[PDB]
């Protein structure tokens, strides 16, 4: 029984190869109390810290995919072995996934955390474009994952990985959330907490969407209350929102919405596929892959085939490939791999790990 | 548990810099799939293409990088040199066979070759076609295997130039391979008939015999094993390149088959007692496929796989002996390219910087067991063994 | 059902005997990965390759008619046997071509590769220059054989082979296509891997030709754009050729674009004949054969034909003939000899081979 | 007064024919504001671009020695003789500098814009390996000339010029530094904007070296914190690099670094002598000459010596001339032409080149 | 450490920030694991590394 933990900048997705489905979704997230208690725990992970971050100051232990604490982050694999799945983690092999062009100082910590804080018996780290290529059932294909932390653009053909060609967007969910906190202040609602970011978060999985036709809805907006939605916030108060709808995943594609200087998703995709070789860019743009939570705005296939097919020649054949389940598409593809037979080769053991530290981990992996 | 228990499953090869191959070596053209390099802890001896005759190329290990197109081979032949053995009890004695139907027992210099080598030790004239395999006897001292195209095999005693044993009427078909036991005491043989044969030399009888090992018609290679079984190589009807162990007292089923690929090109499989690890280096190929044969199901497991871009044309494993000890090097191939050989460093990934006495268990030493007298009586014993451990620096 | 296989630098035709034209018709390359496997055969051959090719390096085993490693060599005889033809060496006889002045060491590894690795029950090796006046019904001719790695003028007469007139020139396919490179590189557009060698090629079999009067092309192309032709590349993009077109077949008669001292194609055919008696010379003035794949641009025979005429006395008769199948002169050739009854007495059977040796090969061959 | 113009893909090195060193050394940037101004000039260029660089995006008007926006060539030789010379065009003849192989279009747009928009009275185009070869004081050797957009190995003998044998490599000083921005990531320093490339370019150029043996040094750099050194960027911050000063250069020999399929500036310079002749290939390996900015890397010399060496007969004595102004050897090359009594025949009147056109440009010129 | 493995040893009154190429006492071959001041002597600090060794210092 293989453990297949997917560990992101927002989310944690955990649970046991062969299955079809993270048994354990919870926030990555560290609650701490920021008042002083009067009536006779001093941290708190997850779904915990979202029910009581009235109280907590919450903080996320990966940004931008970089662990910007260990000791918050060894708090999110403890809580996901001993509280989510309820198992002892030196009883499973733990199949580990990995941002693409992973330092390599990052990969040592995971795998010494891994081998001497939870004595897992064997573990193996997986590229999490890989996995998502492995759900699709797909060995060739440029995947354009983008979680909460950053967004990756990784062409695979033919199971060969294209390094040079890997391009990377310091843009994600978690910018979209706090660009949407800032246009929501223009009409008139004030989030400024830890734990209001959770709720524009919620706002934002509910009523943003991607426009076809930026400008034309903008002139639909201005027009008409039709594009208008209300939410409920906790406290039963009701906003109603309008354009930011659409205006907060445009600044997927349009970066300078929030001052940078860098290129949409589908320029990065297309830059992407451009550094590859010639004899294999018809390949990567009929298997354009999505993958990760900020994939998942309704409308963003439809506008993402649309910017990448004016960028590309007429001749070449634009496919998104957008399935319904591309959320967990790296955890998928990492249960799909950790049940192969001809994947038992890869597992690197506690015991190999002692005697020859973490050089054979550089090795046997990508 | 969930990693099979190992000490080899992260044994990575590394190419040695430039400065340290030996290039400008006019390497051979003969069609004949040996090995084409033979390597002791003291020189390398590598199958040379001679405007005339044969000759092959002995040279220091010290002596790397370009080699000048004037160095002195030892070209005593007159027709192609087709295999070429160190001798296991002198690392100055190498034995030598051609296509002029002769085996030819050589002494190099200490310090190399000044002029050609071109008058050997002694001439070994028994078979009628020529000798494309070369085997030197493990414990039983100044004793030579030879099988010619004629389809027989020779015991010779090369310090009084007798032949001590003739088997003519065992191999219907042309021999790939010849491969003693451990001891000395049998010797396997796989033949272009499909069959793998185990003999007795000094009593002239069949032991074991498997026909139809592998069912494809292109050549295998049958190794004797430490524990006492048969390592096979082999293709299968589809020409699908397979791997077979084979347990000769019950030659019914092999005991492992696993199909690797399939490729074109000979497997030659590389045998290390010490570690129980095979190396199957593929003529032709650009990679190094190492497996390690076990008690524990399915036996045959594979480790890893070195891969490169160049194919090779020979292939040489330096002994024990030669071996890096205080880096915890396993294993040393002296790959053949056309006008180039490189040595290929196989290390076991070890934290500890002192000796590792697990991964070098005591290895059979330059000392003769037995002699060529008290082996034809039927005397039988194991090789020397001596310790790593001295080799530490 | 003998078999004819046709090794050249750049292309393999193989085939059974009595056919008009050869089954197997695929490029001698082979294919690495120079890449690292990401996703849970080392290398490729022919077509397998040039499909792959985004991904790999190519290699050609023979390189100015020269074998430069025989292992690549034997996995396209291999790759012929057991993929392309699809039939088991050893039942068919096989038969061979060779270059002009063949060095015997390069027949001998041939012979002993078809006998002792395939197991060839009969085996003959063929002047690839013979062969090619063999499909035009011709004893007499001088065959100018450029194919990709080497360009041959053999003059033959009433049967009777000249070697002491036979001229080579190291300019041939592959030349024109690196000096197409070049020239492209002065438009505007780059080809550096062994992968867009393929593409040039391609682009040099479907736009380049031979001008008549380079120096009146030159102009038309400097005041005109009559003569500009698009190419669509693998990705879609379309680039545009003028003067490329006809600069790059052009080599052919000045090898000084080349940096080459020698002289061109149609001098080096005017001096073999001129090296020949002067009783013989009238015949190979009128029967001046065409052959290989270089030969195959537009406009080359009417080259050839007004640039002899120039050198040659005004008195003869210059007639160059160039059959529009020249392209497999050699295997049609070669699968009308080995058709005719006088030639089984030719055949070297593998148990003549492994009592007597390559000796038996020198004699009979030529 | 004859003016020497030394435009690259990156550096752009102006001043007066006579002296030793450029009076005018700027980047040859465009710089152009990327936000609003709001307080009561549109484009920058040189230094003024790299001052305000933290408000503007920067391009170069040059990418791989090929000029992408002839709009913005024409600010940067506008800046050129206003600003940094502060001359009058028109009353001084101008020397400008070439690539070698270098397109006949792009030299006749430089001749148009330097005769009909500054209105120049002599102008000439010399090649600037030439004249790097003018200010080492040589008629014989091989410029291996890198500076930012691209590498070129060009021989040259008794004065004589080999085109056939001279090669490009798509790899200089500025596929360096974005490979240094790549693996500062790998240590937690995120470049991205290209006023960022700027910065990175300044580590590179400040701390980089070329490493003797390379796995020697990555071995030291595990074990030893000696290779370590700190730099401190605009805004006071310090970041500190190891392995990243030896491992950005080495991909000048080992391109694979980059997803290169090519070989390394030493086997460039070792093939581009072997298209040589044979009986000038001697000479060529006694007098290898480097040249430009990307040519200043510390041991590189030694190293660019020790893999020469390597591939070239033992007979052959390969002497590598590095001098130490080689990153002003073209100017200085220009400088020294450009006043000698025999150069003045050279010189191409505005007179001339209005009645007869750019074809005595591509004459006189090479 | 970027190779090997240091420790830094500042004096008490050295407050603030610190360079980062402030002189550290780097002579482990390994990642440093502990270290302990002598209890008779201020200036006196041992360190245990992961290459296997102890150095005084
Ligand atoms: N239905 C949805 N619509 C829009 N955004 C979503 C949706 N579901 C999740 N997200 C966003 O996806 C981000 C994280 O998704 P995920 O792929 O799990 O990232 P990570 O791999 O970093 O955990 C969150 O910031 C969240 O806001
Ligand atoms: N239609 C064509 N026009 C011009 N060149 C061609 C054409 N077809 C093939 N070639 C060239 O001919 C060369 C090979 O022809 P061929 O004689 O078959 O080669 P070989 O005999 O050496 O295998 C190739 O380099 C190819 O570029
Ligand atoms: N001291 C140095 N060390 C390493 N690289 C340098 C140094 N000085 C300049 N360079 C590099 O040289 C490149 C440009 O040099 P130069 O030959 O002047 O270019 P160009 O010929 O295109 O003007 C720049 O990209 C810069 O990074
Ligand atoms: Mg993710
Ligand atoms: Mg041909
Ligand atoms: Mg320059």
């Amino acid at each position: 029984a293989a453990l297949v933990v997917d560990n992101g900048s927002g989310m944690c997705k955990a649970g046991f190869a062969g299955d079809d489905a993270p048994r354990a979704v919870f926030p990555s997230i560290v609650g701490r109390p920021r008042h002083q208690g009067v009536m006779v725990k001093d941290s708190y992970v997850g779904d915990e810290a979202q029910s009581k971050r009235g109280i907590l100051t919450l903080k996320y232990p990966i940004e931008h995919g970089i662990v910007t604490n260990w000791d918050d982050m060894e708090k999110i694999w403890h809580h996901t072995f001993y509280n989510e799945l309820r198992v002892a983690p030196e009883e499973h092999p733990v199949l580990l996934t990995e941002a693409p062009l992973n330092p390599k100082a990052n990969r040592e910590k995971m795998t010494q955390i891994m081998f001497e804080t939870f004595n897992t018996p064997a573990m193996y780290v997986a590229i999490q474009a890989v996995l998502s290529l492995y759900a699709s059932g797909r060995t060739t294909g440029i995947v354009m994952d983008s979680g909460d932390g950053v967004t990756h653009t990784v062409p695979i053909y033919e199971g060969y990985a294209l390094p040079h060609a890997i391009l990377r967007l310091d843009l994600a969910g978690r910018d979209l959330t706090d660009y949407l906190m800032k246009i929501l202040t223009e009409r008139g609602y004030s989030f400024t907490t830890t734990a209001e970011r959770e709720i524009v978060r919620d706002i934002k999985e509910k009523l943003c969407y991607v426009a076809l036709d930026f400008e034309q809805e903008m002139a639909t907006a201005a027009s008409s209350s039709s594009l208008e939605k209300s939410y409920e916030l906790p406290d039963g108060q009701v906003i109603t929102i309008g354009n930011e709808r659409f205006r907060c995943p445009e600044a997927l594609f349009q970066p300078s919405f929030l001052g940078m200087e860098s290129a949409g998703i589908h320029e990065t995709t297309f830059n992407s596929i451009m550094k590859c070789d010639v004899d294999i860019r018809k390949d990567l743009y009929a298997n354009t892959v999505l993958s990760g939570g900020t994939t998942m705005y309704p409308g963003i296939a439809d506008r993402m085939q649309k910017e990448i097919t004016a960028l590309a020649p007429s001749t070449m054949k634009i496919k998104i490939i957008a399935p319904p389940e591309r959320k967990y598409s790296v955890w998928i593809g990492g249960s799909i791999l950790a049940s192969l037979s001809t994947f038992q080769q890869m597992w690197i053991s506690k015991q190999e790990y002692d005697e020859s530290g973490p050089s054979i981990v550089h090795r046997k992996c990508f | 548990k969930v990693v099979r228990q190992s000490k080899f499953r992260h044994v990575f090869g590394q190419p040695v810099k430039n400065d340290q191959c030996y290039e400008d070596i006019r390497v051979s053209r003969v069609t004949w799939d040996s090995t084409f390099c033979a390597v002791n802890p003291k020189f390398l001896a590598v199958i040379v293409e001679a405007s005339g005759g044969g000759a092959f190329l002995v040279l220091p290990l010290s002596k790397t990088g370009r080699i000048d197109k004037a160095y002195p081979t030892v070209c005593g032949h007159t027709g192609p040199v087709l295999d070429i053995d160190w001798c296991p009890h002198n690392d100055e004695v190498i034995a030598s066979g051609s296509e002029d139907c002769t085996v030819m027992v050589w002494q190099i210099p200490e310090n190399g070759l000044t002029s050609p080598l071109t008058e050997p030790v002694v001439v070994l004239e028994g078979h009628t076609k020529r000798v494309g395999i070369i085997a030197w006897h493990p414990t039983a001292r100044n004793v030579l295997l030879s099988a010619g195209c004629d389809n027989v095999v020779l015991i010779w005693n090369v310090g009084t130039a007798e032949e001590l044993y003739r088997l003519d009427s065992l191999h219907p078909d042309l021999i790939y391979n010849v491969s003693w036991n451990h001891n000395g005491s049998l010797f396997c043989s796989a033949c272009k008939d499909k069959s793998v044969r185990i003999i007795d030399p000094r009593r002239g009888t069949l032991v074991a015999e498997r026909e139809k090992a592998h069912e494809g018609a292109r050549p295998m290679r049958a190794i004797f094993l430490a524990d006492g079984k048969v390592f096979t190589t082999g293709f299968s009807r589809m020409s699908e390149r397979q791997l077979a162990l084979w347990d000769p007292e019950n030659l019914e089923e092999p005991m492992a088959l696993q199909e690797l690929d399939s490729s074109n090109g000979a497997l030659l499989p590389f045998y290390d007692p010490d570690t129980s690890v095979v190396y199957v280096c593929g003529k032709g190929d650009s990679s190094i496929r190492y497996f390690e044969i076990t008690e524990e199901p399915p036996y045959i497991h594979f480790l890893n796989t070195f891969t490169s871009k160049e194919p090779q044309r020979g292939m040489g494993s330096m002994p024990k002996r030669g071996l890096e000890v205080s880096k915890c090097e396993i294993a040393r191939f002296y790959k053949l390219h056309e006008r180039k050989c490189e040595p290929i460093v196989m290390t076991v990934p070890r934290k500890s910087d002192l000796f590792q006495d697990d991964l070098y268990p005591d290895t059979a030493g330059p000392e003769a067991a037995l002699e060529a007298e008290e082996w034809v009586s039927g005397r039988d014993a194991d090789p020397i063994l001596i310790s790593l451990r001295e080799a530490y620096v």
